[PDB]
RNA sequence: AAACUCCAGUUGACACAAAAUAGACUACGAAAGUGGCUUUAACAUAUCUGAACACACAAUAGCUAAGACCCAAACUGGGAUUAGAUACCCCACUAUGCUUAGCCCUAAACCUCAACAGUUAAAUCAACAAAACUGCUCGCCAGAACACUACGAGCCACAGCUUAAAACUCAAA
């Protein structure tokens, strides 16, 4: 059966599983991808949260936190509080193009979570609020 | 927000091939225009401002058009001389 | 022939009188707006 | 003489082209044809230069898509996964 | 001229056809020049009826023994 | 305003470095310039500017491979002008 | 432009030299270059189309003429005595085969 | 003029969507309308979440009313369909029929 | 660094604000302007020209009354900075940007091309801009500066707008 990059229907029922788990059912890792920070937070399908971790609460302070490094050991932190939990399967929604965008991704992989699939939910008005002003530098 | 969700921008990850969907994604974000549109919209820009870009781009488009289907034209002639001598 | 198309029309239009048939006569049908076309400009019908 | 030549249109004048939805009507409610003209993965409206479409066609899908947007017959974010496997008519590829 | 007209449409019927043109031959005839002489030989030989003519000449040459697919 | 033919014819200095090494690594970082740049994965050292601002020395890390080396310095080159319209046109 | 009054027309955008016009303009033409070669006239034939520089050499050659197909430098007619020499003879009539 | 009005009714039961069905043709014929036919398109999920009357929907039914009604009946029938509790979502748009289709010779 | 921690992340409810993609289109309107959806009204004139002042309009900014306030933001405070710092960066928050009824009447209000009708033959043509011209009408211009000024007059405008000089001076501009 052909590889489908489009994820499965909750009406249509189709035969992917993860550990038994339809797709509607896994964890979903929410990684807030700022400027100057990165903030993990794993929940349940039915949004009960299970970990969090940013880079500040990893001990990384000012522009330390806008580093890759930082994501990558604030991924690792909340993988394995996530771990404590029994997650394996995560649904990853990345928002926002910061330095950590991918470095989350990484430290969740390196603290033993599986990626099954990705989704990217960064803020894009439809012109709504007006941005500032560009900064005279 | 009163949409579902995991249908919007996300991809498959095919046999924890994570790099290889997290650069589709950022290809399909990128060629539909969304990487564009939010890098613009962190600063405000002016309606003179816009417009002068848009002109510009779009004539900047026309002219690479007409240059590359001018040398691709002229590029037929290019070939080993064939009266070599005379 | 306009005229006489809608004399001949009028006579499936709705009424107070036959308002509760015809309701309940569109609760048990459905009709069907969709179709798609191909890169041939061919219509596929669902 | 009889041989000269004589004026008349070119006989061998080529149909103008036409696109694929010439002649066809464009009607909000065909959700699945307007879902033939927006990206699978945000539901961004596709411009002429990927849909073929022409100048007055364009318009009208983009009218159509508009109209069944607001009024509760389309989604915006995405298109309805129920029209994925529809025949493609637009030239983009992805690479998925 | 006149029988560009026809020539079109039988470029437009038939088709360009499978044979080769020979453009160093001075007196060389294609099977659309063929289909033109035929076509008006029958019409100075009967009505002037564009479809009918074209249908009879394509029956006349298909009778000589000239293929033509449409 | 007639394109083809115009076709056809210190402090300060430290946090612009900054600002533009951060706004290069991010042009970098996505598609947005072109996918033949995207895949070579393009890391800078350091952003340097000329101290009276005429040019921009964007300083990559080369690689052991000199087949690699040339085919990126070709694409950076090829590149550069994007990038720079770019950066303008984002208004950093 | 100019060209336009000996174009017989166009055919299918592709223009067709009224052969009428051209039978009297080349019976001008050869029987004034047999006018000039019966006086002794010297005759240069001209022509930068590479494909036919040997033909024409040759041709030349043969007829007892002069050729000049090759790159045309700056002042072999308005300053011949400067190139040549003080008493160099200019030729009495030029002929173009592409002009 | 000629009217299609595309309403999107709650998910209730046949009495309940009958009901609601003949009172809205009803609210149609007595703001002066004549109704030319009625369509079920079916129940289906929303495109979205709509919230109507202080209540959420994720499912509706949709229904076409095809009808002639003075040009000063279709401001007065919206404000009835603002105030029917088991309307989602009606709107009224000048009939597609109408409109007349244009025939072009091709790209220039 | 200040600031916030009645903070932040997920989820749900939720605008008098602004209208991704389409638009790589070049449309509508006298101009100014106009790019979310539906509906109702609706885009003068079968010669042309015809006004600083007549009659109706005029972006942005600004002013009266009331209202709304997400976000942005002249000013106003605070944080950080050389050796008289960053006007510029960071935070907070006004007038203002929005709606209603009135003013004010200014723009690089520009295609820097006055309106109609016509021509492509002439030497095409100072230059550049945007190929060169013809007929007809209205408006306007006759060295620079004084001067988008003074005075007079008019204006819901009160150091505001429109019209607009002279003296002295110079050989240039
Ligand atoms: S070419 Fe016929 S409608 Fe587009
Ligand atoms: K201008
Ligand atoms: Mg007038
Ligand atoms: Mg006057
Ligand atoms: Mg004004
Ligand atoms: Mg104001
Ligand atoms: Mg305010
Ligand atoms: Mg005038
Ligand atoms: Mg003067
Ligand atoms: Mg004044």
């Amino acid at each position: 059966t052909k590889f489908s990059i489009y994820p499965p229907i909750p009406g249509e029922e189709s035969s992917l599983r993860w550990a038994g788990k339809k797709f509607e059912e896994i964890p979903i890792a929410h990684i807030k991808a700022s400027h100057n920070n990165t903030q993990i937070q794993v929940v349940s399908a039915s949004n009960e949260p299970l970990a969090f971790a940013s880079c500040g609460t990893e001990g990384f302070r000012n522009a330390k936190k806008g580093t890759g490094i930082a994501a990558q050991t604030a991924g690792i932190a909340a993988a394995a509080r996530a771990k404590q939990k029994g997650v394996i399967h995560i649904r990853v929604v990345v928002k926002g193009l910061g330095p950590g965008r991918l470095s989350a991704m990484h430290g969740l992989i390196m603290g033993g979570l599986e990626v099954i699939s990705i989704t990217d939910n960064t803020p894009i008005p439809h012109n709504g609020c007006r941005p500032r002003k560009a900064r005279k530098l | 927000a009163k949409h579902l969700k995991f249908i919007a921008r996300t991809v498959m990850v095919q046999e924890g091939n994570v790099e290889s969907a997290y650069r589709t994604l950022n290809r399909i974000l990128t060629m539909d225009g969304l990487i564009e549109d939010i890098k613009h919209r962190r600063y405000y820009e002016k309606p003179c401002r816009r417009r002068q870009r848009e002109s510009y781009e779009r004539c900047r488009r026309i002219y690479n058009m007409e240059m590359a289907r001018k040398i691709n034209f002229l590029m037929r002639k290019n070939r080993a001389d064939p009266w070599q001598g005379c | 022939r306009e005229v006489l198309q809608l004399q001949e029309e009028v006579k499936n239009f709705i009424t107070r009188e036959n308002l509760e048939a015809r309701v309940e006569a569109a609760l048990d049908s459905r009709k069907n707006y969709n179709w798609a076309i191909t890169r041939e400009g061919l219509v596929v019908r669902p | 003489n009889e041989d000269l030549p004589i004026s008349m249109e070119n006989p061998y004048k080529e149909p103008l082209k036409k696109c694929i939805l010439c002649g066809k009507h464009v009607d909000y409610k065909n959700v699945q044809l307007l879902s033939q003209f927006v990206s699978p993965f945000t539901g961004c409206i596709y411009g002429r230069h990927i849909t073929g479409l022409c100048g007055k066609k364009q318009k009208e899908i983009t009218k159509a898509i508009k109209r069944a947007q607001i009024m509760g017959f389309m989604p915006v974010t995405y298109k309805d996964p129920a029209y994925l496997k529809d025949p493609k008519v637009c030239n983009i590829r992805y690479r998925e | 001229y006149h029988e560009d007209r026809i020539r079109a449409k039988f470029y437009s019927v038939y088709g360009s056809g499978q044979r080769a043109f020979d453009l160093f031959n001075p007196n060389f005839k294609s099977t659309c020049q063929r289909f033109v002489e035929k076509y008006t030989e029958l019409q100075k030989l009967g009505e002037t009826d564009e479809e009918k003519l074209f249908v009879e000449t394509g029956k006349a040459l298909l009778a000589e023994g000239v293929i033509l697919r449409r | 305003k007639n394109w083809l033919k115009k076709f056809a014819s210190h402090a300060r200095l430290r946090a612009l470095n900054g600002l533009l090494y951060k706004a290069l690594t991010d042009l970098l970082c996505t598609p947005e310039v072109s996918q033949e740049l995207y895949d070579l994965n393009v890391e800078l050292s350091k952003v340097s500017l000329t101290p009276d601002f005429s040019a921009c020395r964007a300083y990559w890390k080369t690689t052991l491979s000199a087949e690699q080396n040339a085919h990126m310095e070709a694409v950076l080159q090829r590149s550069a002008a994007h990038m720079r319209h770019l950066l303008m046109s984002q208004q950093t | 432009r100019f060209m336009e009054p000996y174009i017989f027309g166009s055919r299918l955008d592709h223009d067709i030299i009224d052969l009428e016009q051209t039978a009297t303009h080349l019976q001008l033409a050869l029987n004034f270059t047999a006018h000039m070669a019966y006086r002794k006239g010297i005759i240069l034939f001209i022509s930068r189309n590479r494909q036919f520089s040997y033909l024409i050499e040759n041709m030349a050659r043969d007829c007892g003429e002069y050729a000049h197909t090759r790159y045309f430098r700056g002042g072999m007619l308005t300053n011949a005595r400067l190139l040549f020499g003080p008493t160099v003879r200019l030729p009495d009539l030029i002929i173009f085969l592409h002009t | 003029p000629r009217y299609e009005l595309a309403l999107i009714l709650k998910a209730m039961q046949r009495p309940e969507t009958a009901a609601t069905l003949k009172r809205t043709i009803e609210a149609l014929m007595d703001r002066g309308a004549i109704v030319r036919d009625l369509e079920n398109l079916g129940e289906r999920a929303l495109p979205y979440r709509i919230s109507a009357h202080s209540q959420q929907h994720n499912r509706g039914g949709y229904f076409l009313v095809d009808f002639y009604a003075p040009t000063a009946a279709v401001e007065s029938m919206v404000e009835h369909l603002s105030r029917d509790i088991d309307v989602i979502r009606g709107n009224i748009v000048k009939h597609p029929l109408t409109q007349e289709l244009k025939e072009c010779e091709g790209i220039v």
